[PDB]
């Protein structure tokens, strides 16, 4: 529990959690804090961090400042960023399509060395968007998420490989910075070492060495243990330092006039000058620990060097030659080995703050070029920063990261969990990582460095498998961006209560144990051969004295949407993937109901998401209405929480909050005061418990189809509200004004009855395809281009959102008015709608039956959903059988008869679990939960029904009656309660049909799509299949009269409407243009007959 | 083998050379053009040269490619061939710039030639 209003949910867990679940959007708020340099991050870092904690803005400016000019006379510098309060609030920003931003100011000092004068001012840098406490940004009204990025950390990476032709094992080296050019090295198929300075032509390697001022005596003292490197030396026609720099400036700047000083200033101002080449602290640290450099030193100097460009070659050469051990001349010993590329000690996380840092850097570089352009063209001592500085570029960068990027996404809100997994997401795509050239099959796989850092299961089903993932629940992010997960320190075999947040590099050095490993007396293990992992994920049994660390909990390597799947160790992996990715796309229901059998990770996933409302301060409740709630705290301060009522999510779902408190209620802090769209009493309730019978019926549940009662339609059980948004703009046309009025061109006044004075539709009315919503007249004199209901849509007009220019609030270029109309539709479960459970069990609804012909129990209870037997064992998802059993055990309580002791199947049960009433709620954590002994004998107890009759035996089975015949099915059937989820895949959204309509006028076929009102692709394979039948007229028909022939489809429409024989092309028609143009080429053609 | 023999720019990993005293300087040149890794297992004798080009000196053939790095070892004692035949062929060799370095043969317990 540990939460104030925590509804009790008993747990079968036999292990204790020495570490609570950390925050679940503390990976999107710590980074923004860092960026804006809030005081919270400042303290956190001063505790464990440097004594000069720099932020992300500070750092950018410090790298920018001081802006000196070629004459070193006048200098500009920035410092002290500072944010003033937000102009609006989240709700206001949404109501008005504004943006959630705070003004940013900066102190600019302007020094002149000539006169020693200063012109400091507090200049304005524009409005900066802000990260909402829910881990979001608000942009022109929409909630948006800046998803993290997985990218190759800066540093040196050596990769062996095989030559496509020679099939020869060769080697290589690649040096990649955070900013600047790359530097590669190779050992060729002919044993000649070489370099690829800025990915140009492969010239030799000693060329470089000389360009840095090395004499063959040095090249032969450092090297000389090798004989391919000497042989490379020997074949350098370009002997001579300056000849080498000429070679390089040539390969880089070919032909154009050279110079020696230019040569040194290029070889220097490309790698060694920390403005055109930078290894951020992470690249510097990687290089140092890799090559054996600068052990225990002040990393301050974050740029390349000349000693590392040599130790790199040396490493490479001792690699090609099979040497495992290296020692730089003055460094420390080191292992010689290849560097994996999917490993996460090499992959790193660009969080939102880093992305925005980089785009601000871009904007500032442009503002700096402008500063210079404008600094040496204006009288000195009369130029002030406010004259030198034009902020217009910077904002663009910002306005170009959110408005239009790939890592800034419309928020994925079908439900709280859909948005909470859109924030703990790890995307391997976007500018900076692999975009299209490396979407292969070895990066999309699982790697033993994923344990505790990235979920092996939760990854979408579409094209981004293995690219996009979700962060685990016990994982955080180093300041260097590498992901960390905690472990427990073993000292002699006795598990200490001390925590250590390790990363993959560190983890690979020890033996990490398992959470279920036993303990007897304050930690010591019971066994002798305990099971552990190792460097390469090499699971092994080992003596418990070899152990050095241990996992705090199971469910460490799983995500939120995957720690909410009970009995996961009983379900294979592809169907668990299905279960997660279907638990994301679950539509909220009118009245929500939380699972009887669930997991402990459903309270937090709702608190740590933000659709619930929690108390900021302890106190009592002063007023409770549907919309507002008013609290009087102990300090006397009065709080007021406004609730979202029937608001439209970005996916059509509803976003209605509702209170769960009574006036005069002494709430605590963090206590839930309102429930959201898919929560009940503060825990995720995405579906409903239904009475299920595992059995085949009269063919209507064939091949994963499934059956329903009409109860789920009478009582509005699986009903859901869906809202739609339609907008229309009254923008300029140069022929007058696009006017919104009611005096529409001549039409039935009966259409103009549900329209208010201004020609807009009246709230509360109901609509239907074609029905007018807002009458807009664009001038001609006047035409009719109004907003009418689309095809396959209807509903009640909830409300309206109008935006005029007579207020000058804001509207884009050339607009005078915008009207947004919202329409709502209550959608009931129906034949075709998709339905699922948390275990990958999914299907469509083939039959909806009256309750009088549903298999019922001896007590008269008709089951609510029938699922077939044949899909369970070949799909390997029996977790649903266990769920069914436990659902019964929980809807019907239990009392273990302990009169004669506790049965042997209960010797591991936590007391307080020896009894429970009806409609109870339990918890089976994914890898520490209900077993089969604890669940076999726990099915016998099963408190009787209101009549003393036990309707389910100790095997999980009842005796049903055919509601049609009347006789009992001759064998007992498996009955229970299952948690079932309704999904966004609905049939009112999929049924598409077409006879006629608009075409593409480019290819001159119908359009492709459903909103476009298009047709269906008849492809090549289909033409093959249509030929193998020997059907020629259908093919002709399809390829001429339907898509391309524009003079035939008309003849056809007319023929049909008139009822005459559908004609036939007397002579093929695609032939005539080609006939002309081959005749035009003086090639006689004669259509014969 | 078939990939290599069908190619001339092929860098091998090791090169064994038996009766090495019969290769012209250009032969060694081509070889070292084959093996840059300079891993060689040269075997030979200088007093038993047939070709006139030959080497007459390892330093003449190697110091151009491996100067001061090339190791050299010479077996000293003779056991396989009697010392009678050895004196016969040692006083045969005692002509045409002999500078005779006869390895000392031992264990000759049979009929003289």
């Amino acid at each position: 529990n540990s939460v104030p209003g925590a509804p009790n949910r008993v747990s079968f867990a036999k292990l204790r959690e020495p570490l609570e679940v950390p925050g679940l959007l503390d990976v999107q708020t710590d980074s923004f804090e860092w960026l804006v340099g809030s005081d919270r991050w400042r303290q956190a870092a001063i505790d464990r961090g440097e004594e000069n904690p720099v932020g992300g803005l500070e750092e950018v400016l410090a790298e920018l400042s001081p802006i000196e000019d070629f004459s070193g006379s006048m200098s500009l510098s920035f410092s002290d960023p500072r944010f003033d309060e937000v102009k609006a609030s989240v709700d206001e920003c949404k109501d008005k399509d504004m943006t959630y931003a705070a003004p940013l100011f900066v102190t600019a000092e302007f020094i002149n060395n000539n006169t020693g004068e200063i012109k400091s001012q507090t200049v304005f840098m524009g409005d900066f968007p802000m990260m909402t406490e829910k881990g979001t940004f608000i942009i022109n009204g929409t909630e948006r998420v800046v998803v993290s990025q997985l990218v190759r950390s800066p540093g040196v990476y050596f990769d062996e490989t095989i030559d496509k032709s020679t099939e020869k094992t060769l080697h290589s080296v690649k040096v990649i910075p955070g900013r600047g050019a790359w530097l590669e090295f190779d050992v060729d198929k002919r044993d000649t070492v070489g370099v690829r300075i800025d990915r140009k032509r492969r010239q030799p390697v000693t060329v470089l060495l000389k360009a840095l001022g090395w004499t063959n005596e040095q090249i032969v003292e450092r090297f000389g243990f090798s004989e391919i490197m000497m042989g490379t030396l020997e074949k350098d026609t370009t002997s001579g330092t300056d000849e080498a720099l000429l070679d390089i400036y040539r390969k880089l700047r070919p032909g154009e006039p050279p110079t020696k000083e230019s040569a040194q200033t290029l070889l220097e101002n490309l790698f060694f000058k920390e403005k055109r080449y930078d290894l951020a602290r992470v690249g510097r640290y990687k290089v140092n620990k890799k090559l054996g450099l600068n052990a225990g030193k002040p990393i301050t100097s974050s740029t390349l060097t000349e000693e590392d460009v040599v130790a790199t070659i040396e490493y490479l050469v001792r690699l090609h030659e099979g040497q495992t051990s290296m020692t730089v001349p003055g460094g420390v010993e080191v292992p010689v080995e290849v560097d994996d590329i999917d490993h996460f000690g090499n992959r790193r996380l660009r969080t939102v703050g880093e992305l925005i840092q980089n785009q601000i850097r871009v904007g500032l570089s442009r503002m700096e070029r402008v500063v210079r352009e404008r600094m040496t063209t204006q009288d000195v001592e009369a130029i002030t920063p406010q004259t030198l500085i034009n902020i217009r570029p910077v904002v663009a960068a910002i306005k170009e990261f959110f408005g239009t990027s790939q890592l800034s996404q419309f928020m994925d809100q079908n439900n709280p969990l859909s948005g909470l997994t859109h924030k703990r997401r790890l995307s391997a795509l976007g500018p900076g990582g692999l975009s299209r050239e490396r979407a292969g099959l070895e990066v999309r796989d699982v790697h033993p460095s994923h344990y505790g850092r990235m979920c092996p299961i939760e990854t979408p089903e579409g094209p981004n498998i293995g690219l996009i993932g979700s962060l685990s629940v016990y994982a955080r992010v180093n300041p260097f961006g590498f992901i960390e997960t905690p472990y427990r320190k073993v000292e002699n075999g006795v598990v200490t209560d001390q925590i250590d947040y390790l990363t993959a590099d560190e983890e690979d050095r020890h033996v990490v144990a398992q959470a279920n490993s036993p303990t007897d007396e304050n930690g010591r293990f019971t066994e002798d051969r305990v099971m552990v992992r190792k460097k390469g994920g090499e699971v092994e049994f080992v003596s418990a004295d070899q152990v050095d660390y241990m996992d705090v909990s199971p469910r460490q390597m799983v995500s939120v949407a995957t720690a909410m799947i009970p009995f996961l160790e009983h379900d294979d992996a592809n169907r668990a993937l299905m279960g997660a990715n279907m638990q994301r796309q679950a539509v909220p229901l009118v009245r929500s109901e939380a699972p009887l059998v669930g997991t402990g990770m459903e309270l937090r996933a709702a608190i740590d998401a933000g659709d619930v409302v929690v108390a900021d301060k302890t106190g009592v409740i002063e007023e409770v209405s549907a919309d507002y709630i008013t609290v009087m705290a102990d300090d006397g301060t009065r709080q007021s929480y406004r609730l979202r009522k029937f608001a439209r999510s970005n996916h059509g779902t509803c976003a209605n909050q509702r209170p769960i408190v009574d006036a005069g209620q002494r709430v605590e802090a963090g206590q839930v005061i309102a429930d959201g769209p898919c929560t009940q009493n503060g825990e995720m309730a995405l579906g409903k418990n239904l009475l299920v019978a595992i059995m085949p019926w009269e063919g209507h549940n064939y091949e994963d189809a499934i059956i329903l009662s009409n109860r789920l339609v009478e009582e509005d059980v699986l009903t859901s509200i869906h809202i739609e948004e339609h907008e229309i703009d009254a923008r300029d046309t140069k022929l007058g004004a696009e006017e919104i009025t009611r005096d529409i061109p001549n039409v039935s006044d009966e259409v103009l009855a549900d329209l208010d004075e201004r020609g807009i539709v009246r709230i509360g009315a109901e609509v239907r395809d074609g029905d007018i919503l807002v009458g807009k007249v664009t001038p001609k004199e006047v035409r009719d281009t109004s907003l009418k209901v689309p095809h396959g849509e209807s509903g009640k007009v909830i409300g309206i959102r109008v935006f005029s220019r007579e207020d000058d609030d804001e509207l884009p270029a050339g607009v005078n008015e915008l009207v947004r109309v919202y329409v709502a539709q209550k959608r009931k479960i129906s034949d075709g709608d998709k339905l699922a459970g948390r275990h990958g069990n999914k299907g469509v609804i083939g039959k909806i039956l009256p309750v009088e012909d549903m298999p019922f129990l001896p007590d008269g209870t008709p089951v609510d959903i029938i699922l077939n037997t044949h899909g369970v064992p070949r799909r390997m998802n029996i977790g649903q059988i266990l769920e069914t059993h436990l659902g019964w055990v929980a809807k019907a309580g239990w009392n273990i008869d302990v009169a004669a002791g506790v049965p042997d199947w209960a010797s591991k049960l936590p007391e307080e679990l020896y009894s429970a009433p009806a409609d109870s709620t339990v918890a089976t954590p994914v890898f520490d939960g209900a077993q089969e002994g604890e669940l076999a004998g726990l099915l016998g107890s099963t408190l009787p029904n209101r009549d003393g009759e036990v309707m389910v035996d100790a095997d999980g089975k009842s005796t049903l009656f055919d509601g049609r015949s009347g006789e009992p099915f001759p064998y007992p059937v498996t009955v229970g309660y299952m948690y079932i989820l309704k999904l966004h895949h609905l049939v009112d959204d999929k049924i598409h049909a077409r006879s006629t309509g608009p075409y593409s006028m480019i290819t001159q076929q119908p359009l492709g799509g459903k909103a476009q009102f298009g047709g269906q692709r008849f492809g090549e394979m289909e033409c093959w299949a249509m030929q193998a039948y020997g059907a020629a007229y259908t093919l002709q028909e399809l390829l001429t009269i339907k898509s391309d022939d524009t003079v035939g489809r008309v003849k056809v429409y007319e023929a049909i409407v008139k009822g005459e024989n559908i004609p036939e092309p007397g002579i093929p028609e695609s032939f005539k243009v080609l006939l002309k143009e081959l005749q035009s080429l003086c090639l006689n053609v004669e259509v014969l007959s | 083998s078939e990939r290599a023999a069908a190619d001339r720019e092929w860098t091998y990993g090791h090169v064994v050379v038996d009766e090495a005293q019969e290769l012209s300087e250009m032969d060694w040149r081509l070889l070292m053009r084959r093996c840059p890794r300079r891993s060689f297992t040269i075997v030979g004798d200088l007093a038993q040269r047939r070709s006139p080009a030959g080497a007459r000196s390892w330093g003449a053939m190697l110091d151009s490619y491996v100067p001061g790095r090339w190791v050299y070892k010479s077996l000293s004692v003779n056991y396989r061939t009697p010392a009678e035949i050895m004196a016969v062929a040692a006083a045969v060799l005692a002509e045409f710039a002999p500078d005779a370095t006869p390895p000392d043969s031992v264990r000759a317990c049979g009929v003289a030639p």
